[PDB]
């Protein structure tokens, strides 16, 4: 709404909401000492498509949402516990460097 | 390290594959027909220079035995017969996987455990190949007479009729290109004059018959039928010992990308029904339809109307197939429970990802050509996220399903503060995975008054994915032999020998450091190949 | 002097530390052979 941030301090409540398993989804946010001041349908749509380009939920039937499980990943595709070597190693791969 | 990074395209993979494990002879031969096209042996010589005529021979035989190149013979009316020589890509292909295919053997041959030949079969492809051909009187006249060899080549028609043991022919060592040639002006010496009308339907009247012989003659070596002998004495089946053979590449690579999609299940399911997809995936790898798609290699893909039909009947071959759609009721046998056999495949369809979604009820299968497509741009997103920010994952998902996003709209739809967007998104024209559009609101052109709009170009942002790995994979081959050009005085020791207590420091941390090396290729080469599945 | 690497940077695991003596006794077999 406001453009200054803390915006996702209110998607992490979602979120966390839905992972235990869209008109509910205001009721939840009304209660729970929320610092708000306006709540639509036509806002958390648009709050809720943030989480849909992040796969943290799913998209189905038009108007319901799941988890894409990546509460496993929160907690190859495995893209952290794999930290560098880094250090005195030549023969790393970089992104960049062929452009 | 600016010398290679600039001017070494995907001929610097091909130059040192051959210059890794052969000869430097053939290293200089096979970069020259890849930087020229095709050329014959009269001219060869004139673009080497320092090679003899029957030495290029000698050494063209070296590449020739291990199907690293394939020929082509063209006569002229008034000249005598020239053997074009052309460039294998998927000869060599075999010599950068080759050191997976050993470990292929193990994960797909379970039906055996404390067997005598794990040393043995393990061996065998490194037998058939390294030598390059292969026939069957080659390793029974070995050192050893019988050493049990009945079990041994019994051994064989298990390990041949799973596949990819097909006797070679004219087919696997000539291209593609200038096969189909000779047959559509067979197809069209075989019907005449005397019929003047729809002259343009008689000219593809060979086309719609030449399609016929296409898929019938990339049969031939397939089919089973001819490629085993039945014999009634001492045994009861065995394959044809006349029979020259060498591995193939499909099944393996049609196998691999079997291997890439259940990665695919353990993320979206947990372990559980990541264990069910399992059994039924790798019943179908035998029988499945043909990932390189020789269809559509070189021909007639121009025009949409015989464009569509690519992948029109090819779709009715995927659903009209019977050897593929499984009951979902023999699956229970296999899993070392026809409820749960339903019920944690009931899960498959319910996910928008489509594999095992689209069926006649009851006898459910998976697709092909409508879910490749989606593990393509699946694997590519998470790179992104993974080498450089999540901000990133965010944007290149918002103007993928945003059709021709602006720069306003983009702060509608995604949320993150002004200053932060130009620090992700100018890390994305830079890789090309977003582009710009243009409209020009004023005279000429005029960029201060014009408005730029954005795209997805989903084809551009996956060539130069692409290619930006295969350098990749060919840099770090870069440093494996040259790694072995310093400490080589040692490295003959080390070889004469089948010591000095303080040199035996100096061998070891060089030979651990390029273990991580071949660990590393492995885990790129499986980022690469899902850009295949054209 | 460039950044970014790739995520694929990791210790090698015995899973596939076997994996790697199959490629350096392949070469071996064909360097050492007839070519």
């Amino acid at each position: 709404e406001l453009d200054i941030e803390f915006i996702n301090s209110l998607l992490t409540i979602v979120w966390r909401f839905i992972s235990e398993n869209t008109q509910e989804i205001l009721e939840f946010i009304t209660a729970a000492q929320v610092a708000n001041v306006e709540l639509t349908p036509s806002n958390i749509r648009s709050l809720c498509e943030v989480l849909v380009y992040d796969d943290k939920l799913e998209k189905v039937t038009h108007d319901c949402y799941r988890v894409t499980l990546e509460s496993i990943l929160q907690m190859i595709f495995n893209y952290f516990k794999m930290f560098p070597a880094s250090k005195h190693d030549k023969e790393v791969v970089y992104f960049d460097e062929w452009t | 390290s600016l010398e290679q990074r600039t001017l070494n395209p995907d001929l610097f993979l091909y130059k040192e594959l051959v210059k890794a494990h052969l000869g430097e002879r053939a290293a200089s031969v096979i970069g020259m027909l890849v930087a020229l096209g095709r050329l014959s042996v009269r001219e060869l010589v004139e673009k080497i220079d320092g090679m003899d005529v029957d030495s290029v021979k000698t050494t063209l035989v070296s590449l020739t035995q291990l199907r690293c190149v394939k020929y082509l013979q063209e006569t002229a009316i008034s000249g005598k017969k020239t053997t074009y020589y052309y460039y294998n890509e998927e000869g060599i292909h075999i010599l950068l996987y080759s050191g997976l295919i050993i470990d292929e053997i193990i994960t797909q041959m379970r039906v055996n455990d404390e067997e005598e030949h794990k040393q043995l079969v393990a061996e065998i492809v490194q037998n058939v190949i390294s030598l390059g051909s292969l026939t069957v009187e080659d390793y029974l006249s070995s050192v050893t007479s019988d050493s049990m060899k009945y079990t041994i080549s019994s051994l064989f028609v298990q390990l041949c009729e799973m596949g990819y043991l097909i006797q070679i022919s004219k087919l696997h060592y000539t291209p593609i290109e200038d096969l189909w040639q000779f047959l559509y002006e067979k197809h069209y010496k075989n019907i005449p004059r005397n019929s003047p009308l729809s002259d343009l339907k008689k000219r593809s009247q060979a086309k719609m018959n030449a399609k016929t012989d296409f898929a019938k003659i990339i049969n031939k070596p397939n089919e089973l039928s001819q490629i085993l002998t039945v014999d009634p004495k001492t045994s009861l089946r065995i394959v044809k010992p006349t029979v020259s053979l060498t591995i193939n590449l499909d099944r393996f690579m049609k196998g691999r990308r079997s291997k890439q999609l259940i990665n695919l299940a353990k993320t979206r399911v947990g372990s559980v029904t990541a264990q069910v997809y399992k059994i039924a995936l790798r019943l179908t790898e035998q029988k499945s339809p043909k990932i390189r798609d020789p269809l559509t290699q070189t021909g007639l893909l121009q025009d949409l109307e015989e464009a569509k039909s690519f992948q029109d009947e090819a779709e009715l071959v995927e659903e009209k197939t019977p050897g593929l759609t499984f009951n979902a009721i023999d699956l229970a046998r296999h899993l070392p429970s026809a409820s749960l056999i339903n019920s944690h495949l009931k899960i498959l369809a319910s996910s928008n990802f489509p594999f095992l979604n689209e069926t006649k009820p009851g006898v459910y299968y998976v697709p092909y050509s409508k879910l490749m497509p989606v593990l393509k741009s699946s694997v590519y997103e998470y790179v992104i996220a993974s080498t450089l920010g999540p901000s990133a994952m965010r944007l290149s998902r918002c103007i993928r399903d945003n059709k021709l996003v602006s720069e306003k709209i983009i702060n509608s739809t995604a949320l993150m503060k002004e200053k932060d967007i130009r620090s992700t998104l100018a890390s994305l024209i830079r890789y090309n995975s977003v582009e710009i559009q243009e409209v020009p609101r004023t005279a000429d052109r005029s960029a201060s008054r014009a408005v730029f709009l954005f795209r997805c170009k989903e084809t551009h942002s996956y060539n130069f994915m692409r290619q930006n790995l295969e350098w990749n994979m060919a840099n770090l081959l870069f440093k494996k032999e040259k790694l072995k050009q310093e400490n080589s005085t040692l490295l003959k020791k080390a070889n004469r020998d089948d010591l000095l207590p303080s040199e035996l420091n100096q061998l070891k941390m060089v030979n651990e450091r390029e273990l991580n090396v071949f660990a590393r290729l492995s885990r790129l080469l499986s980022l690469w190949e899902v850009f295949q599945m054209a | 002097f460039p950044s970014i690497p790739l995520p694929i940077n990791g210790p090698i695991t015995n899973k596939e530390r076997s994996l790697a003596v199959k490629y350096i006794n392949f070469g071996k077999t064909v360097k050492d052979g007839p070519f």
